[PDB]
């Protein structure tokens, strides 16, 4: 991050939502169609999924926005299947609604007017009516036409009731506690939904199906007890196309009660809710930058779905060409309907279908994605050493190396108070302590100084302060990527890190000769930090926000008393303690010159550590034969 | 054809600019907005009148000299809304153009408008009757219906309009 | 058990308003609490 | 410290296809830099001081005419102790491509050595 | 150039265009001419005095 | 600073009508022109739209269409773009509106 | 996401709400050690009094207002708690749910309100018993807990990070259940 | 022109109702640990890209020293906008808040 590009946008909000078919071809680069990816002389085949239109690859500029690999944000593709195919996602739902509908009115089996109440239950709690929804179960083939009037109106009223006064946007209000109600009442929905008999519109039964886990789907033989009502009216691998056929008519007949099932907030966009949105006719090919050798595993994954995409495209060829032959090629395409399934859930979900990891497998656990490269991160400007212990050291301090002040580094932008000690940085260089190691110029430019001379580099220290060649950079300066100095600030930090007090801001005393880092020991009553080989993370902040924290807010003088119990945690250890006990002693005597010595040798005027500019003493304890301090009284005047 | 268009613009605002924040935004967005084409504004910016910064909290007066701009969390740039009176000079078409003669050449007419933009009239925008005079010494001129040089104005009619390059270009056809 | 989650929130077509702290780490927010629990404001003197 | 890393120019080949990769340097423009560390056998010196981005192997390779080398992949600076020929049993006797290099670091006792 | 630095973030139109006559912009073009004169727009000022002079007089 | 600024910061191009991370590109320019960034998922092909010169921009393909022009530069971890990538592969839209329309 | 709003209500980063006062009184377990040492304080008065300077603090906050609601609870409770706790109408709010701590002066919790006057009650000793207990009560006020604090992490690395140190089930898992 | 006339005044209009005046605000006046460190980093960073400086430099070079130093005598140009979990917020000025 630069602190001189700014950004104007920022996120508010996002919400999840699913690809129709229709954006995913809008949106688009170039459709892919066979399963090769990358053909002899080292170019990729264009029509795979090594493309030049999906983004650069290898020393290739792309086909769609002509940028090189540096530049190239890359490009996702789709492919076409030829049969709408289950999203393993969602068929944990999709059979809960392709089950719990009869197939000859196309409504639920549930009765309309209950379902009914569903869909004015969960349109109060879209808002934030937790209350008039239980109030709802109060209003209780004519009569139902005004019962649920009586319901809708009685929604319709406390909706504008509510959002007069003063309560509920029509955003909706949704907080945890209408979270709950929703949850229990849409799992008060489906359980009920499941269990039916007969549709209690037109009373008759419908052949229940069967889950076979993933991949296939079944329906049951419609028994001969139960058949009658089905005449007085007036098992099978069934397709992905049938289950689509039923599910559309399904979807139109209750708009109504989905509107408000699949809706958390009130549904503003008016956008229908569809049982397309649970199939996936179209796959998604993420970018080639995401999909670079290691080949690699999502290539694999789509190259047998496009391996399969072609057999089922020819084996469709015979279907235009026709009887012995239209019953074998018709029981061996239906063979590629469940392969072809079988992919695109092994392409999400390797559980679902030793195996390839899935994309699902790129997510879910620890050394995944969310965890091990969201909420924790590998970081630049930070370091890593052995500790070892250390006196005279003002205790907020840390010692650090001439090993780690010549790599780590600091953007400092020139100023009028800068250019005395920031041009003298710049001509010590990047071998050199306190030195420089760049410099940013103004139009975001970077002139490393590792592969120059003394006189081009105190060149560079008078180019360093110019006014502006640009109107377009007229108000920005250069940054002098400084050496780290002993006035900037450290985070050092030792695993496990339990508890707070455990990553601490210290500020920085560089030491001229020995590489390791080292740490008073006040500090190591917090980091539960013995010095047998242990080594702790140091992190160097970038800005000034997180300058004026690590030495504001997260001080290591700041955490003097932890939270825990509000008892101290920082303080002296083995050999003070000891000291401390013979010092205080009674038998402690100490001559003018002796008393002296030990006061300046631990106070050191010139460190800015008394408050007198002189340092004043006592008069000694016993003034003759000779005089003497004793040792209560070193420190008294300490 | 000056039009006055009321604009709202979310702009950005350094700090050298923090005791004199109308300057800052003359500075930065407004001065290097003058003489150019803008796509939100319709045609070429001439230029602006009555800057006026919204203040952050609104329980201020429009009397009130201090105002507060919303810094950044990251990087120390506030941003804020503005409002000014753009004036725009915009070509649109079937509209008709007073110009000024620059090129006389076989291929186009290549003549300033108002002094400063261009304006081209192809070849097959001309038609039959107006056929050309070569010039061996220097550049000739377009014989017109009625035997006569061309000099001063030309009233055309807008064909199309080109901004796509650095500077605006107006298509013309020489027809009623 | 982050699909779980994910169709729990994409059937329910779930917008979240970026209050947690771990979802301003997802897409990169200020953290609301203690330091980003306000906002800072520049007085300038011109109008 | 004796450590030893095995240079071998057969790890990439079977089934009697010929040595495309020989020890020592060929004939074209190869920069003579490094003739500090190797000897005219391709092979380095006994005894000499190697850091980081050394060369310890200089091979010719035959589909590219080019003398490739192997540098020193370690930030410990080394002095290189003894230089083997493993030689490969077989009637049709083979020219080496097996060279096993021994080196030595000086573990002068530093501050954060454990006693 | 095109950074937020040059550029406004989102520009916008608060209200309808109506077309003025040569009075406004004259009056205009002696106001905004006016107070700038009394930098890359120095060479904008001259682009502006070539519409100025074409509204009051001739070249 | 730790888990944005220094690891993997990038001012990636986001779309204002889609909200989508992972569209938006920078379009091929004629001669003398410009590279504007722009939008793939709410344009419209120009044999589609049966404008106005600058709405009009074409890929390097060879293919020119006019649509969304509405777009903008927004700081996020470069993670978020590869979990959009993850999920648009699953059907998942991830609809990212920024503040200032 | 809990944290210490601006109400001194802590609650969740969501906007709901977990305690209307963090404990009960809002004050910092890192800047109380020394409230309830009555006897230290009253020996370093002057030294005290010049870290808070309580006359450069007089012109902001409203010094009289809680203290009249201080007596009018605290001569209640004595002349009640003769009944337990499911008699009592209590009549009034404690102090410190109904003015703000942090900008009225007085406004404290009960326990130091009673150990503040039991402790001035026992013994009696240039500073009188009237200007002792005017520096308690803004000892206490800066012992507040600062608006913005992230609580549910201090409170839930201060129950994680003692478990480092471990006829009925006992220790980590009893915390596991 | 008619749309965003009706966007921009809605958002004038919820920014006033989140709009806590000055003489009905109720919330502490001191300046939090949170509030000062931020007001140090914020003007440390406007120092460092040459915002005008209000006090006698002292041979400072640091610019969180500088701004440091401009807390002392009350000069930093900034105000607090402390957020309610409403979404309401109060605007307390640096010159209005004590310290410690
Ligand atoms: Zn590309
Ligand atoms: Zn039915
Ligand atoms: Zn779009």
């Amino acid at each position: 991050m630069d602190i001189s590009k700014p950004v104007g946008s920022e996120i508010t909000s996002v919400d999840f939502g699913i690809l129709t078919a229709k954006e995913i071809r809008n949106l688009s680069a170039k459709q892919i169609t066979n399963p090769t990816v990358l053909d002899n002389l080292g170019h990729p085949v264009s029509g795979g999924l090594y493309d030049l239109a999906l983004g650069a690859f290898l020393r290739n500029l792309c086909s769609t926005c002509g940028l090189d690999e540096k530049f190239c944000p890359g490009h996702q593709g789709h492919i076409e299947l030829p049969v709408p195919c289950y999203n393993p996602l969602f068929f944990n739902q999709l059979y809960i609604y392709l089950r719990a509908s009869c197939l000859f009115c196309h409504h639920f089996r549930l009765k309309s007017v209950e379902v009914h109440r569903y869909a004015c239950k969960l349109r109060l709690l879209q808002y934030g009516l937790i209350d008039e929804s239980y109030k709802l179960d109060e209003i209780t083939s004519t009569l139902l036409n005004e019962l649920k009037s009586k319901r809708s109106e009685y929604v319709d009223m406390a909706i504008a009731k509510a959002l007069s006064d003063g309560r509920t946007t029509e955003r909706g209000s949704f907080t945890a506690t209408v979270n709950d109600e929703r949850k229990k009442l849409v799992h008060e929905f489906h359980k009920k939904l499941l269990s039916r008999g007969k549709c209690d519109n037109c009373g008759m039964f419908s052949p229940k199906f069967r889950k076979d886990g993933f991949t296939k789907i079944f329906e049951t033989a419609l028994n001969e007890k139960q058949i009658t009502n089905n005449r007085v009216k007036g098992s099978t691998y069934i397709l992905s196309t049938e289950v689509k056929n039923i599910l559309d008519t399904v979807f139109r007949k209750e708009q109504c009660v989905l509107q408000y099932v699949f809706h958390s907030r009130p549904n503003l966009s008016r956008k229908l809710v569809k049982a397309d949105s649970f199939f996936m006719d179209v796959l998604v090919v993420p970018p080639t930058r995401f999909r670079l050798p290691s080949e690699n595993s999502q290539n694999q994954l789509l190259s047998k779905v496009l391996t399969t995409s072609l057999l089922i495209r020819d084996l469709n060829d015979d279907l235009s060409k026709l009887l012995e032959d239209r019953r074998v090629i018709f029981s061996r395409l239906m063979n590629a309907f469940v392969t072809i399934q079988n992919d695109v859930n092994a392409f999400i979900d390797s559980t679902k279908a030793v195996p390839i990891p899935g994309v699902k497998q790129a997510l879910e656990k620890k050394e995944g994605l969310f965890r091990k490269h969201m909420m924790g991160k590998r970081v630049n400007y930070a370091a890593r050493s052995v500790i070892s212990p250390d006196p005279n050291i003002e205790t907020n301090e840390i010692g650090v190396p001439p090993v780690f002040a010549v790599k780590l580094t600091y953007p400092e932008p020139v100023t009028a108070y800068n250019i005395a000690e920031l041009r003298q940085a710049v001509i010590n260089g990047p071998d050199k302590w306190p030195g420089a190691t760049q410099i940013q110029n103004e139009d975001g430019s970077l002139v490393s100084l590792i592969g120059m001379s003394v006189e081009q580099r105190k060149a560079l220290a008078n180019q360093l302060l110019t006014p502006s060649s640009n109107v377009s950079t007229h108000t920005l300066n250069k940054k002098v990527y400084r050496h780290i100095k002993n006035r900037d600030v450290v985070l050092m930090n030792r695993q496990p890190t339990l508890h707070k007090a455990s990553m601490m801001g210290h500020k920085v005393r560089v030491l001229p000769n020995e590489k390791t880092l080292r740490l008073h020991y006040a500090n190591t009553g917090a980091y539960n930090a013995d010095f047998d080989g242990d080594e702790m993370n140091m992190h160097f902040p970038q800005n000034e926000n997180a300058r004026a924290e690590a030495l504001n807010l997260a001080n290591t003088d700041s955490q003097y008393l932890t939270p825990t119990s509000g008892s101290p945690v920082r303080g002296l250890i083995q050999d003070h303690i000891s000291a401390g006990v013979w010092l205080t002693s009674k038998d402690s005597f100490f001559t003018r010159e002796q008393y002296q010595q030990y006061i300046y040798g631990c106070i050191r005027p010139e460190d800015g550590h008394t408050t007198r500019s002189k340092i004043v003493t006592l008069p000694p304890t016993i003034f003759k034969p000779y005089p003497l301090w004793t040792g209560k009284q070193i420190i008294t005047t300490v | 054809c000056i039009v006055r268009v009321p604009i709202a613009l979310y702009v950005s605002l350094a700090p050298m600019y923090l005791e004199n924040p109308l300057q800052g935004v003359m500075k930065q967005h407004l001065n290097p907005l003058v003489m150019k084409y803008n796509n939100k504004v319709g045609g070429v910016v001439l230029g602006y009148e009555g800057l006026k910064i919204l203040d952050a909290d609104p329980l201020s007066k429009e009397d009130t000299s201090e105002k507060l701009i919303k810094i950044t969390p990251d990087t120390p740039f506030g941003f804020t809304w503005c409002h000014v009176n753009l004036y725009v000079w915009q070509p649109q078409v079937g509209d008709v153009l007073e110009g000024y003669i620059f090129i006389q050449s076989a291929s186009h007419i290549g003549l300033l408008i108002h002094d400063a933009f261009n304006a081209s009239i192809k070849k097959n925008n001309i038609p039959v009757d107006w056929t050309f005079v070569h010039n061996d010494v220097e550049l000739g001129h377009w014989v017109d219906s009625n035997g006569e040089p061309i000099d001063g104005k030309l009233r055309f009619t807008v064909r199309n309009v080109h901004t796509t390059g650095r500077v605006v270009s107006v298509d013309g056809t020489l027809i009623s | 058990t982050t699909c779980q989650f994910l169709t729990k929130a994409v059937l329910d077509n779930e917008r979240e308003q970026l209050d947690s702290p771990s979802a301003r780490i997802v897409v990169g927010k200020l953290n609301n609490v203690g330091t980003g629990s306000f906002d800072v404001l520049a007085k300038v003197p011109n109008a | 410290m004796y450590k030893t890393e095995k240079v071998d120019l057969a790890l990439n080949r079977n089934r009697g296809d010929p040595i495309t990769q020989h020890f020592g340097f060929g004939n074209d423009e190869w920069p003579k830099e490094w003739l500090e560390k190797l000897d005219e056998d391709g092979l380095p010196y006994i005894g000499t001081y190697v850091e980081e981005g050394d060369p310890i192997c200089a091979y010719f390779d035959d589909t590219l005419n080019k003398t490739k080398i192997k540098t020193y992949h370690s930030s410990e600076p080394a002095y290189i102790e003894e230089v083997n020929l493993i030689g490969d049993e077989s009637n049709k006797f083979q020219e080496l491509q097996t060279v096993s290099i021994k080196y030595r670091i000086r573990r002068t006792p530093q501050i954060g050595d454990k006693f | 150039t095109a950074t937020t630095l040059n550029t406004p973030v989102v520009i916008h139109a608060t209200q309808l265009p109506q077309h003025v006559s040569t009075d406004e912009v004259l009056q205009f073009l002696e106001s905004f001419i006016d107070e700038k004169e009394n930098t890359n727009l120095s060479s904008s000022i001259s682009q502006l005095k070539r519409i100025q002079r074409d509204f009051k007089g001739l070249p | 600073d730790r888990l944005l600024n220094s690891s993997d910061y990038t001012q990636a191009s986001v779309c204002r009508e889609c909200g989508s991370i992972l569209t938006t590109q920078q379009s091929v320019p004629r001669i003398g022109s410009i590279s504007t960034v722009c939008c793939r998922r709410c344009s419209m092909r120009f044999e589609d739209a049966k404008i106005d010169d600058s709405q009009i921009w074409e890929d390097g393909q060879g293919n020119k269409f006019v649509g969304g022009n509405e777009t903008t530069t927004v700081a996020i971890p470069f993670v978020l773009k590869y979990l959009d990538s993850e999920l648009s592969a699953m059907g998942i839209r991830l609809r990212y509106n920024v503040e200032p329309k | 996401g809990v944290h210490v709003s601006y109400d001194n209500s802590i609650r969740d980063a969501d906007g709901t709400l977990v305690q209307f006062m963090y404990g009960g009184d809002a004050i910092d377990i890192t800047k109380e050690s020394h409230m309830t040492q009555f006897e230290f304080c009253l020996d370093n008065y002057y030294a005290l009094l010049k870290k808070y300077n309580p006359s450069a603090l007089i012109e902001h906050l409203d010094v009289e207002s809680a203290l009249k609601y201080s007596k009018k609870t605290l001569k209640y409770r004595k002349k009640h708690s003769k009944e337990p706790h499911y008699k009592q109408s209590v009549k009034y709010d404690p102090v410190l749910a109904k003015y703000n701590p942090a900008k009225y002066l007085g406004s404290v919790s009960e326990n130091f309100q009673d150990k503040l006057e039991s402790f001035l009650d026992k013994n009696s000793k240039g500073v009188n018993e009237k200007k002792f207990r005017a520096l308690m009560q803004l000892k206490y006020m800066r012992s507040l807990i600062n608006p913005g604090e992230a609580v549910g992490i201090i409170a839930s690395q201060s129950v994680g990070e003692p478990s480092t140190q471990m006829n009925v089930t006992l220790g980590i898992p009893r915390l596991r259940e | 022109p008619e749309d965003f006339q009706q966007h921009e005044q809605i958002r004038r209009k919820t920014l006033k109702e989140k709009a806590i005046p000055k003489d009905q605000r109720a919330t502490t006046p001191y300046m939090t640990k949170y509030e000062r460190a931020r007001i140090l980093g914020t003007r440390a960073l406007q120092i460092s890209m040459n915002a005008p400086v209000f006090v006698d430099l002292e041979g400072e070079t640091d610019p969180l020293r500088i701004a440091m130093k401009e807390l002392a005598e009350k000069k930093i140009p900034l105000v607090i906008r402390r957020y309610l979990p409403d979404g309401s917020f109060e605007d307390w000025s640096v010159e209005e808040l004590i310290v410690d």
